């Protein structure tokens, strides 16, 4: 009787001590729940597949053996597939096979259209998912406190700039320097008489 | 969700925190050791009065001297907290292993003299953990006084496990001044405590951790004078995780950090080492080196069982983790628990 | 697996 | 190095929005439970294979 | 049937789940005229114990089934 009062005794500490410690820990987890709802809402063909995730089809790989010319060769040429295909996904695996091949990563640059930008960042965090990407939102106020880790440290390798974003902000663009500019859609880019091509050019 | 605004006060072996509850910052910060000729603040250690004699209540992690836990406590309460302690109940912090007359007369001098209508204690460990935001896992608490890997599961110390190792104040307050003196170099106990306080400084200023077994290093130099220091700087941290590494003044044996941890997940019982060692933290004074969480976390992944799981948490960035125990405390009075689960005024009599 | 280590200590537990 | 950092941080990313508990719920229910639950609890036990039913009735507090 | 000895041997919590208090079986000390025998009955009556005015020193009339 003596022994089992003592183990009782330490039990039910044991077990007062274990009900402060859920307590605690509920209101902790409560705490962090409420956190994250606010924060939250002659061709060769040797390809690695080294951080690609996303699963690519066989036509898929074929055109990224294709296009393995351009880079290694120094050349530029124009991609105009119909649509369905997945381009982005194919510019993608490019971006991922410039790193996989050679060490070099530098700061890219991407031209999305104002109703695509959200749409082209979630596809680069589907496909081949490991990359450092930045949105360009707020011209005014919010761009002005991305731009303050930029000069001195590579904060991110790829970004995703709008059409409309260049025009206001070309002196800021032109003075850092970039590997790959890539743009689509250039139905927008067939006029000679708009402002676009000097404001693009000078890059 | 209620708060009832209890002063939660934490007696540390370096530095006293005390404040009212609900804050994410210990608003009183000062050092805890006493200079009795009997001034106890920033003033007593800047203030060059007659002979003093410098000491502190805690000892070996244990209050030993109750008139100067009596003199904090008053000066506490009438200059920091400003308020009178008779309407605000009382947060303590006593140690990882707080023995039962130790707990009986802390509790009997605050009902008797300050009267307090509710006063509770719980351990550090726990604190630490709830503060971390987990109930389940190692706390690795290096103090001024002493270091223990605290095993905690469901928020209460397995007391079955603890250890402890030399490493206290006594950590380079006597070899850095030896490494120091290599180059060059009121009473006495006054002396030593402005010593201490100095190579408290040079340490936060320049001492950091290597990542792995002592290696040239390049020099660095800063004032106290001014002299350029070698790699001397990386040769005593070295001695807080390998006994062999500092071979020539560590002794014949050392627990170190990874060995204390080591041996303290080794003590515990089966079926929670799993999580101990998944879910590892941190705390004290001495974890603020520069690298030495690098160095803790690639050290204790060789000395892992295959298929254990290894991840600490990342607030070292932060210096708060000192004050993880504050913190806890803090937040633990804002609860529904704090009326259910508590100490009244009328339990003891 | 922890199923299997739970449904063991329910053994153990039985056999006490 | 920066290859891990950049995947871990995308993968981070995936995740917050992928984002887009039962265990929680549970947890709120267990809040807000005054704290004296009883809860009555039978599981089948070992002596298809031979086995039995076990009866468990766990009690939250010592007033209960 | 007999005179009632209410008494619950503590026992470790299911463990299936966690820790805490529990109760396994309920033993009944059943005395009659001729003697006395003790029964393990299920933990699940104790309802029933509870609900009638069942307290040490009174007759209960039990079913096996
Ligand atoms: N007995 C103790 N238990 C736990 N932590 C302690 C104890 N005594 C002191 N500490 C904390 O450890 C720290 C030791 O200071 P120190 O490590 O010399 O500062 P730093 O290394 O940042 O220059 C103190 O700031 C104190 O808050």
């Amino acid at each position: 009787r003596e022994e089992r009062g003592k183990k009782e005794e330490q039990s039910r500490l044991r077990r007062i001590a274990a009900s402060t410690a859920r307590e605690i820990e509920c209101f902790w987890s409560n705490i962090e729940q409420v956190v994250e709802i606010k924060l939250r809402v002659t061709s060769v063909k040797f390809n690695a597949p080294s951080l690609l995730y996303g699963a690519l089809r066989d036509y898929q790989k074929i055109g990224l053996d294709w296009l393995a010319k351009l880079y290694r060769k120094n050349l530029n040429g124009i991609l105009a597939d119909e649509a369905g295909l997945g381009k982005t996904v194919q510019i993608i695996a490019f971006f991922a096979h410039l790193a996989c091949n050679e060490g070099n990563w530098g700061p890219h640059l991407v031209v999305v259209r104002s109703c695509n930008i959200l749409k082209w960042e979630l596809e680069l965090k589907r496909w081949c998912p490991g990359l450092k990407i930045l949105s360009y939102i707020g011209s005014h106020r919010e761009l002005k406190a991305k731009r303050q880790e930029w000069a001195e440290p590579n904060s991110f390798h790829v970004c995703i700039t709008s059409y409309t974003q260049f025009f206001r902000g070309l002196t800021a663009f032109t003075r850092v320097r970039w590997k790959c500019l890539v743009i689509d859609e250039m139905q927008r880019v067939k006029g000679m008489t708009e402002r676009h091509w000097e404001a693009v050019f000078t890059l | 969700g209620d708060e009832v605004g209890a002063l939660v006060f934490d007696i540390g072996s370096y530095t006293v925190r005390a404040g009212y509850a609900g804050e994410d910052c210990p608003k009183v910060d000062f050092p805890t050791a006493i200079g009795m000729v009997y001034y106890i603040d920033t003033n007593a250690l800047r203030v060059p009065r007659e002979n003093m004699e410098a000491i502190s209540p805690l000892k070996n992690g244990m209050v030993e001297d109750w008139d100067s836990f009596q003199a904090i406590l008053d000066h506490t309460y009438k200059m920091h907290v400003k308020s009178e302690a008779s309407l605000h109940p009382v947060l303590m912090s006593e140690a990882p292993w707080n023995t039962r007359a130790k707990r009986e007369k802390l509790t009997e001098l605050m009902f008797e003299h300050y009267n307090i209508p509710a006063f509770f204690l719980c351990k550090t460990a726990v604190l630490t953990a709830f503060a971390n935001g987990r109930s389940t896992g190692l706390i690795l608490d290096s103090g001024a006084t002493h270091t223990t890997a605290i095993p905690v599961h469901d928020g209460y110390v397995l007391q079955q496990g603890i250890v402890k190792s030399p490493l206290a104040g006594d950590f380079i307050t006597m070899q850095c001044r030896e490494l120091f003196q290599e180059m060059n170099i009121v009473t006495r106990s006054w002396h030593n405590y402005m010593c201490n306080c100095v190579i408290q400084d040079f340490q936060a200023s320049v001492l950091q951790v290597s990542d792995s077994t002592y290696d040239e290093q390049v020099a660095a130099q800063m004032p106290t004078y001014n002299c350029d220091f070698g790699a001397e700087r990386l040769k005593i941290p070295e001695g807080l995780f390998d006994p062999s590494n500092v071979k020539g003044l560590s002794g014949n044996t050392m627990l170190g950090v990874s060995h204390v941890v080591t041996t303290s997940v080794g003590m515990c019982d089966i079926d929670i080492r799993p999580g101990l060692y998944g879910s590892v933290i941190v705390a004290g004074g001495n974890t603020l080196i520069q690298s030495f969480t690098d160095r803790l976390n690639r050290e204790l992944s060789q000395k892992t069982p295959p298929s254990m799981r290894l991840k600490l948490i990342a607030n070292n960035t932060t210096v708060e983790r000192r004050f993880s125990s504050w913190i806890g405390g803090s937040i633990l009075a804002s609860l529904g628990t704090f009326q259910q689960m508590w100490i009244s005024k009328q339990e003891y009599e | 697996n922890s199923e299997d280590a739970v449904m063991t200590a329910v053994r153990a537990w039985e056999f006490w | 190095l920066l290859r891990e950092a950049k995947i871990t941080e995308e993968l981070n990313l995936r995740s917050l929005e992928t984002y887009e508990a039962d265990k929680k719920k549970q947890v709120h229910k267990k809040r807000k439970c005054p704290g004296p639950i009883i809860t009555y609890h039978s599981v089948t036990v070992p002596l298809p294979p031979a086995r039995c039913s076990r009866t468990f009735i766990t009690f939250s507090d010592d007033a209960t | 049937e007999g005179e009632v000895t209410e008494l619950t041997p503590c026992e470790t919590e299911n463990p299936m789940g966690g820790y805490g208090k529990t109760i396994s079986h309920v033993i009944i000390g059943l005395k009659t005229a001729k003697g006395t025998k003790q029964l393990k009955l299920d933990p699940s009556i104790f309802e029933s114990l509870q609900k009638e005015r069942v307290e040490a020193g009174d007759v209960i009339y039990i079913e096996a089934n």
